């Protein structure tokens, strides 16, 4: 599984999301930015790597991270 | 008392050449392949 | 099998890390005790298939004159092949009066024993 | 005190100045090392004291033998190796302890002894001794090194 | 899932046969194992070490051993100037009878490899004389290694694993390896040489049946109880001595005489064992520095507090760093591993110029490939070195230990670093390219009066103070009024002189034109090696392309397409793009090396002297001239000897362009063709009753580039390997 | 083919100096050179390069010779292509200096 | 020459010297276990500073016989 991350930099902007080719980000509610909106990981276990949701987050530096880790047969994207 | 006699490398040299490189292929493949209980 | 030895005809020797090996100690014992019988008492296809076919589909003492002949059959192989004679010949040069690697050889064996106490 | 004024940190005389006896068992295994030394020792002060007695003792293994000393170390690794065995699976007055101790200890110096100053001089410990009793004052240590090429 | 392998779970947890290979590949990588301590690291990395002694002890025995038996040892010292040196016996099934009867070149029985290795002549010059010598030698080698493989097996087990505070002790380590492993084991072969190597070349056998009835010298240890130690350099070897045997012989055991035996154009054993007496006593009186448990002693922590200079023009100084240096395996990995490629170099550099052993410098094809060796392997170590260095960086380095010592205010300026690296790299490139530009210009339309040859007047003036007159200068050593040769001139400077004045060795070559344009090359290969490697030490916490890349690791794959895509932006990568630099340079000064030298054992040093400053006369007279024989081995005419260096040199070729399909080709093409092999396979009817157990993908992006450049690597050095055998074997 | 062809038949390129066929000669090195210059393109990546980048902007903002057109590595895709189009360059080239002074100077 | 007459005389130098004048400053520095001297000046510091009185002895011995 693949370790992905969001911090408290995330203005909730949705993009990571609509980006995401597997849906395994979401928008929770929150406070801590403007937009009452945080993105959270809730099925990193289908996540591949891709990081499309890292070239879609505007913020600098990023507000959503992958970190590459162990290999199962979803996170390499294999059908067979 | 040193020297191996006129016909070893006949044996020695298929022997690590052939069948120590197949019984440890063979060992290696059947080790990687093993399960976990 | 040794004076403070301990377990992991049997005698808990096992320093390599079953019933097919059972199995297979006792017939290389039995063929074993056949060929020393021959060589001591020395001086075709499809049905050993189906009589090999039929054993496959299929008592202290007998393993232990296994293990003695199967080491005695090695005897035979390695003092023919270093003397160049035979066993009545090797036995008459022994009697009335590789080196390296026999004496090295039972040396290293003796630290071996010493050595499992030691760990 | 081997010299005075160091006490014995945990044949006792305080003698540990590198430390290797910091550990119990341990000590207690180089405590039963330091007698089996002394007692190879003593054997062979006593073998060199009478061979020489009743050919050298460097010169000694290689003159004729029955066997010979090609095959007579495999006879000997496998009784040393039971003896030994039997030795390590088994591991009376405190005096008698103590003389057993200084006496090994005193041995061991005493073959290093046999062993520099036969192979500094030559000769046989013997004659060693009665070339220091003829001559006290010359035939010492610094003669038999810097007069070295006499002896050969 | 499965067992393999037993060290990482994660890894074991995968259904593909990336396992495999990244069972293969992290094995050795203890740090990142599961469930792993510092204790149980330090104790794996001990039984590793010694795994690696009992490796290098049994290839030196088998070294003695195939030599013994199947060469012509007893042979070669009859005459080493006519007698090839044999390596081993060939039996190869495979071969026809022609290959039987060109491979049995003489005097052997049957096909033979010759020797390269320069084995003959060592041992030949440490005293070998027999056969039989060679093989106590071997089982004395065998025995040891088993020894070391049973004493890291014994130093595995728990009643003998050392604790923590044994190997994280210094002062002790640095006391007992610089004098008992240093000074007292160079003591002991100054011992060997005294004792039995001199005697040796005198022609008196000195076995360990008579060592102790043999004088080393007709005094012994009077003179040296004494004080009369001049008394050893009393009669030393005529200059018409014959090695080996007694004639022009002397009595001398330590001299200091400088330059060659005129025979064996070597150095001479008796100036050897001075040089390892001295540097014994050296290093033994070194090895008394630090504090062990005798109150007296240096304390290297306190030692490196108090090196910090006043104005705070270095911070805190060394404050710090003994804590940074002791906790972190892969600082002191990198510092010895820097420290060996150096020392590497100056073997090679060294034993070119002045060589050892007897019949050494007459064996051209043993000097050109124990050069080309260790050149090759100082380029790895020192790029090793690097690399340890940016995983220190990555995995060991606590910035709130270091706060303002050296190794932050590192990390503070490398941007300068950087940036006076790209420009020395630049400049050398721009101006060493120009200049071999203009005069392949010059060279091309008729004109080489017109072409810039630089004289090296630096360098020259350089051997004229080491006292070379060719270059008139006339100083320091070359000039008979001055104060240095007036001092040395009476006991080690005659020969020294006489071994520098001679244009007939590898002694201070005379340089020129071409010369100063490769060693300007050669600072380019070097500086811009060290641009790459530093760059990827200081940027591997993170750049301004990726701020967290110390979060990823050291060996990542990339970052994704994002942010403009980051491609090999890793500390590995980075590495891994300066092998290739590596490679590039070392090339270089061999391709120079060699071609020098080939023109100094030919008698034309006029050819490289004129063609070497232009890179078509490279490209002409060194690679097409030097390869007509290699390409020859084997023809339909027929074969020789060196068709097994020809299809070497193939070989090579081969290996070298089938890395550069793992360098161009990425992944995601390759895993398409296997998913369409994988639809293939299982829709195959009498072939799909035939299933994979580990589910086959393409190689990761990582395992590529280690790929490729393993074959990229393999294939480059086979090729010069054969090419440089091959000329000098074949035309010397 | 390594012999009889390349080794063989490149004498004529290789001794064209001081003669008409030097620019065969002249070509055939340059050649030669831009087909390995390719292949840092080919082999490396961009992430390295945007680095150095970094370094070098850095030393030129210390200098205040910034430029406002920020220096970026080439693209992924445009390090491919620049790759491949010094690679067939160069190897075309090569082959094209070596047959013509080749048939050149044997015809 | 006298070896006897060196050796001892460059021993006495360098343990008189390493006694009297460099002993409070190898004490200030450094900051077997009991001797009866007043300044505790103990087993390891007769060896270090005999070993530099032998070596520094043995020098000037050598540089003598090679009459330089
Ligand atoms: C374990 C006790 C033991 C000791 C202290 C010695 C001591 C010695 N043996 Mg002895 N040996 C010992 C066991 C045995 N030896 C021999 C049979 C011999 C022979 C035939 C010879 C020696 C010789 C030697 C001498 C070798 C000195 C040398 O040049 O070293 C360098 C050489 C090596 C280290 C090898 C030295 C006095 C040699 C001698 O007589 O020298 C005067 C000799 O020729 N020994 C056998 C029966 C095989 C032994 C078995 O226990
Ligand atoms: C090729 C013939 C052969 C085979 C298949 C075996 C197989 C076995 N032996 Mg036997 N053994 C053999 C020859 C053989 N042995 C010989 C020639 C000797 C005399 C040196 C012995 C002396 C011996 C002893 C003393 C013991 C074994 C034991 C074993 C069992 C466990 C050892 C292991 O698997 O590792 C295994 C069934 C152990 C056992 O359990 O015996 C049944 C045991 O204690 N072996
Ligand atoms: C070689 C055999 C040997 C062994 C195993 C020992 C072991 C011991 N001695 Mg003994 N000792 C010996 C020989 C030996 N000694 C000799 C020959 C003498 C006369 C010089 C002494 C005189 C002596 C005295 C006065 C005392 C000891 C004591 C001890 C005990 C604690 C010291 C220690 O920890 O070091 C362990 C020792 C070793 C590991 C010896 C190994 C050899 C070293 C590494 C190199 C020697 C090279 C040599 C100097 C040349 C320990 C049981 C002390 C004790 O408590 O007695 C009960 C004590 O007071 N020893
Ligand atoms: C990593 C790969 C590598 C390989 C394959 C080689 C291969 C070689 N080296 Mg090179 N070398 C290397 C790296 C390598 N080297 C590095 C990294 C250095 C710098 C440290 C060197 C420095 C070097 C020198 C200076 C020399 C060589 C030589 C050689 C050649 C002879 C074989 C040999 O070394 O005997 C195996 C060596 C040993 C088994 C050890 C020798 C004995 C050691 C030094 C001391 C033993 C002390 C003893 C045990 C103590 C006893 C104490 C007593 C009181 C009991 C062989 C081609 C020699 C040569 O060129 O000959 C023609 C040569 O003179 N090498
Ligand atoms: C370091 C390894 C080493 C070893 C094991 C030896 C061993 C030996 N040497 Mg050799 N030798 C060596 C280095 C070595 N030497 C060096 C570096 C030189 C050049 C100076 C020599 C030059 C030399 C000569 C000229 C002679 C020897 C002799 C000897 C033998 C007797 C020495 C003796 O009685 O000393 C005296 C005994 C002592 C206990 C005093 C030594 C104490 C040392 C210095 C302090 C501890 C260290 C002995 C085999 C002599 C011999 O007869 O050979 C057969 C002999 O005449 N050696
Ligand atoms: C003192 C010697 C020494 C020691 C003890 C170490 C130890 C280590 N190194 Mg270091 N290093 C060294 C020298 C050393 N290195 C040198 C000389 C180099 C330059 C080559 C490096 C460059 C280096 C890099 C880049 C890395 C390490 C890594 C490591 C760690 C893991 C090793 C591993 O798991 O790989 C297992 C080893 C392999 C899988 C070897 C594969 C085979 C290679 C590619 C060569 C193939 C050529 C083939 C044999 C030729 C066949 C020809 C054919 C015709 C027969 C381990 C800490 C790794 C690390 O720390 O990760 C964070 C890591 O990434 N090392
Ligand atoms: C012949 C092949 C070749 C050449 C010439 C270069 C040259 C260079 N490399 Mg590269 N490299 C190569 C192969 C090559 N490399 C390979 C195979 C790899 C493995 C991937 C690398 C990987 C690599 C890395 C990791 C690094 C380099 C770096 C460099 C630069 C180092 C500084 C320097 O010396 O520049 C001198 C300049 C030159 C040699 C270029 C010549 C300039 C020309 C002649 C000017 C224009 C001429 C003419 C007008 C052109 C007109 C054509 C028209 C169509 C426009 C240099 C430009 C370093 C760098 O970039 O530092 C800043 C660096 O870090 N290289
Ligand atoms: C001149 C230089 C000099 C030197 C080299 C020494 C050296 C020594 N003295 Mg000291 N001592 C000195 C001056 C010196 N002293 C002076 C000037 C006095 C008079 C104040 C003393 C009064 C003195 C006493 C009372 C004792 C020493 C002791 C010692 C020894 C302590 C270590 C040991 O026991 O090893 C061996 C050591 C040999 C101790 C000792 O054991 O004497 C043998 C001891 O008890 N010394
Ligand atoms: C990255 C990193 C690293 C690494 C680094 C390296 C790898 C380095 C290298 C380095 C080097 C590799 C260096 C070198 C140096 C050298 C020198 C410093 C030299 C010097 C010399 C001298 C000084 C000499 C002089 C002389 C002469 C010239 C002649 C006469 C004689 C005499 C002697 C006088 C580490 C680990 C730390 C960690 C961190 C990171
Ligand atoms: C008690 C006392 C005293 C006395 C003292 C004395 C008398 C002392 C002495 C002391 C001494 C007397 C010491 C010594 C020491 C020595 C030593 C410690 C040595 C060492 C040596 C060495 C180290 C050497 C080395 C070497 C060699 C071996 C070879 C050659 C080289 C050399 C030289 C390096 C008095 C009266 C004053 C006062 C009172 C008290
Ligand atoms: C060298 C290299 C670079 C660096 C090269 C760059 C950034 C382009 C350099 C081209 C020229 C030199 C810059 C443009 C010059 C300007 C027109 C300035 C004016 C110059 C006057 C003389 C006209 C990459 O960006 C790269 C990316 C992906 C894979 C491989 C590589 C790669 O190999």
């Amino acid at each position: 599984a693949h370790i992905v991350k969001i911090y408290d930099t995330c203005i909730g902007c949705t993009q990571c999301v609509r980006a995401c080719p597997l849906d395994v980000l979401e928008m929770v509610p929150w406070d801590g930015c403007k937009a009452s909106q945080m993105a959270s990981a809730p099925r990193t276990e289908d996540c591949v790597g891709c990081k499309r949701c890292e070239t879609a987050c505007p913020t600098d530096f990023l507000s959503v991270r992958v970190y590459l880790g162990s290999e199962s047969t979803r996170s390499m994207g294999l059908s067979y | 008392p040193f020297v191996p006699p006129s016909w070893a490398p006949s044996v020695f040299v298929p022997l690590t050449g052939l069948v120590l490189p197949a019984i440890a292929m063979a060992t290696l493949f059947v080790y990687i392949e093993k399960e976990a209980p | 099998w040794y004076p403070g030895a301990t377990a992991p005809g049997d005698y808990g020797f096992d320093p390599l890390r079953l019933k097919w090996f059972r199995e297979a100690e006792l017939t290389n014992g039995r063929w074993a005790m056949a060929a020393v019988v021959g060589i001591l008492f020395t001086d075709e296809v499809a049905v050993f298939a189906v009589l090999e076919g039929k054993r496959y589909e299929i008592k202290l003492k007998e393993l232990k004159n296994g293990r003695l002949a199967m080491l005695a059959f090695l005897g035979f192989c390695s003092q023919a092949a270093v003397y160049g004679k035979g066993p009545i010949e090797t036995l008459q040069l022994h009697l009335a009066d590789v080196g390296p690697e026999t004496a090295v050889t039972v040396a290293v064996l003796c630290v071996l024993p010493m050595i499992i106490e030691a760990t | 005190t081997w010299l005075p004024g160091l006490n014995p940190p945990a044949g006792d005389n305080g003698f540990d100045p590198l430390g290797l006896g910091q550990d119990e068992g341990r000590l207690k295994w180089y405590a039963e090392a330091e007698k089996t030394n002394g007692r190879w020792a003593m054997m062979a002060v006593a073998g060199i004291l009478g061979q020489e007695l009743l050919p050298a003792w460097w010169e000694a293994g290689a003159k004729e033998y029955d066997i010979p000393a090609q095959a007579l170390t495999p006879i000997e690794f496998i009784v040393m190796g039971f003896l030994e065995i039997k030795r390590y699976q088994g591991f009376n007055s405190p005096s008698m302890a103590t003389k057993e101790v200084k006496n090994g200890r005193l041995a061991m110096v005493a073959f290093i002894g046999f062993c520099v100053q036969a192979l500094a001089t030559r000769t046989q410990p013997i004659e060693g001794l009665t070339a220091h009793l003829a001559d006290p004052f010359g035939k010492n240590i610094t003669y038999y090194l810097t007069h070295l090429p006499e002896t050969l | 899932h499965k067992l393999f392998p037993k060290f990482s779970q994660g890894l074991a947890q995968d259904p593909t046969t990336r396992r495999i290979w990244y069972g293969l590949a992290m094995a050795h990588d203890f740090e990142s194992h599961d469930g792993m301590t510092e204790e149980n690291l330090y104790q794996k990395i001990f039984a590793s070490h010694f795994g690696q002694l009992s490796i290098i002890f049994l290839w030196t025995s088998g070294n003695l051993f195939h030599v013994a038996w199947q060469g012509n040892f007893e042979q070669w010292v009859t005459d080493p100037v006519h007698i090839r040196p044999i390596a081993h016996a060939i039996w190869d099934p495979h071969f026809g009878q022609p290959a039987v009867e060109a491979f049995t070149r003489g005097g052997a029985s049957g096909p033979v490899n010759i020797s390269t290795s320069g084995v003959y002549q060592w041992w030949y010059t440490i005293g070998m004389r027999t056969n039989q010598d060679l093989y106590v030698g071997s089982v004395f080698l065998a025995l040891v290694s088993a020894i070391f493989l049973f004493a890291g097996w014994l130093h595995l087990q728990p009643n003998f694993q050392p604790s923590l505070s044994w190997f994280k002790d210094a002062e002790s380590r640095l006391n007992h390896h610089l004098s008992g492993l240093f000074g007292v084991s160079s003591l002991a072969w100054t011992g060997h040489l005294v004792h039995v190597a001199i005697p040796e070349s005198r022609g008196q056998h000195v076995g360990w049946d008579n060592f102790l009835s043999v004088l080393p010298h007709p005094q012994g240890l009077t003179p040296f109880f004494t004080g009369n130690w001049a008394a050893y350099a009393q009669s030393p070897d005529t200059a018409s001595h014959v090695f080996g045997t007694a004639q022009g012989s002397g009595q001398a055991i330590l001299t200091f005489l400088g330059g060659f035996h005129p025979q064996t154009q070597s150095l001479w054993l008796t100036d050897m064992a001075h040089h390892h007496l001295a540097i014994a006593v050296i290093f033994i009186v070194a090895g008394h520095m630090y504090r062990t448990n005798f109150g007296i002693g240096h304390r290297m922590q306190a030692i490196l507090e108090a090196h910090t200079p006043p104005s705070g023009s270095l911070g805190a100084g060394h404050k710090g760093l003994f804590d940074t240096v002791n906790n972190s395996l892969h600082f002191q990995l990198g510092l010895a591993l820097a420290s060996v490629g150096t020392i590497t170099s100056l073997v090679a550099q060294h034993m070119y110029s002045l060589p050892p052993y007897a019949f050494q410098a007459i064996d051209f094809t043993t000097q050109a490939a124990l050069y080309t060796h260790h050149q090759y392997i100082a380029g790895f170590i020192m790029c090793g070195a690097f690399a340890h260095g940016a995983i220190f960086f990555i995995r060991d380095y606590d910035p709130e230990q270091n706060k303002g010592n050296v190794l932050a205010r590192m990390l503070d300026h490398k941007e300068a670093l950087i940036s006076h690296l790209s420009w020395v790299s630049l400049f050398l490139g721009f101006h060493t390219l120009g200049l071999y530009v203009h005069n392949d210009v010059m060279q091309a339309f008729g004109t080489p009066e017109k072409q810039i040859l630089i004289e090296p007047v630096f360098a020259q003036w350089i051997q004229a103070a080491h006292g070379k007159a060719l270059y008139g200068f006339d100083f320091l050593l070359s000039s008979k009024t001055s104060a240095a040769f007036a001092n040395g001139q009476s006991l080690w400077l005659p020969g020294w002189l006489d071994a520098i004045n001679n244009n007939q060795n590898s002694l201070f070559l005379t340089i020129g034109p071409g010369d100063f344009l490769v060693h300007h090359a050669i600072a380019l290969g070097l500086h811009t090696t060290t641009l790459i490697l530093v760059k990827g030490a200081l940027d591997a916490r993170g750049s301004k392309l990726m701020p967290d890349k110390k979060d990823f690791g050291y060996s990542f794959p990339c970052d994704g397409p994002g942010r403009g895509g980051t491609c090999d932006i890793s500390a590995y990568d980075a590495f891994y793009l300066a092998v290739f630099w590596m490679l590039n340079t070392i090339g270089w000064v061999t391709f120079y090396w060699h071609w020098k030298h080939l023109t100094l054992w030919q008698g034309n040093v006029a050819q490289f002297d004129e063609s070497s400053t232009y890179l078509m006369g490279w490209l002409r007279d060194y690679l097409w001239l030097n390869s007509s024989q290699l390409i020859n081995g084997y023809n339909p005419f027929g074969m020789n000897s060196l068709s097994v260096w020809a299809w070497t040199f193939l070989f090579g070729h081969l290996i070298y362009a089938t890395g550069f399909m793992f360098l161009i080709s990425w992944r995601g093409y390759w895993q398409e063709l296997i998913e369409t092999l994988v639809w293939a396979h299982e829709k195959t009817p009498l072939a799909n009753l035939v299933y994979w157990k580990d589910k086959p993908v393409a190689l990761s992006i990582v395992q590529a580039r280690l790929v490729g450049l393993a074959h990229f690597s393999v294939g480059y050095i086979f090729t010069y390997a054969a090419f440089l055998i091959a000329s000098t074997s074949g035309r010397f | 083919w390594l012999r009889d062809f390349l080794w063989a038949q490149s004498s004529q390129v290789i001794q064209s100096y001081g003669s008409a066929l030097s620019a065969y000669g002249l070509i055939f090195l340059g050649a030669h050179f831009v087909w390995a210059f390719s292949l840092m393109f080919l082999f490396s990546g961009r992430g390295y390069w945007q680095e150095l980048i970094e370094s070098i902007v850095w030393a030129h903002n210390k200098l205040k010779v910034a430029p406002a057109i920020q220096p970026r590595a080439l693209s992924i895709t445009q390090g491919r292509a620049v790759g491949v189009a010094h690679y067939l360059l160069g190897g075309i080239a090569t082959t094209w200096s070596f047959f013509l002074a080749r048939i050149i100077s044997v015809g | 020459l006298d070896p006897q007459i060196v050796i001892s005389g460059s021993t006495a130098a360098f343990l008189a010297i390493g006694r009297f004048v460099f002993l409070g400053y190898q004490r200030r520095e450094a900051n077997i276990f009991a001797t009866n001297d007043p300044a505790g000046f103990n087993i390891i510091d007769v060896a270090g500073w005999g070993a530099l009185g032998h070596a520094v002895g043995f020098a000037v011995l050598a540089i003598n016989s090679l009459q330089g």
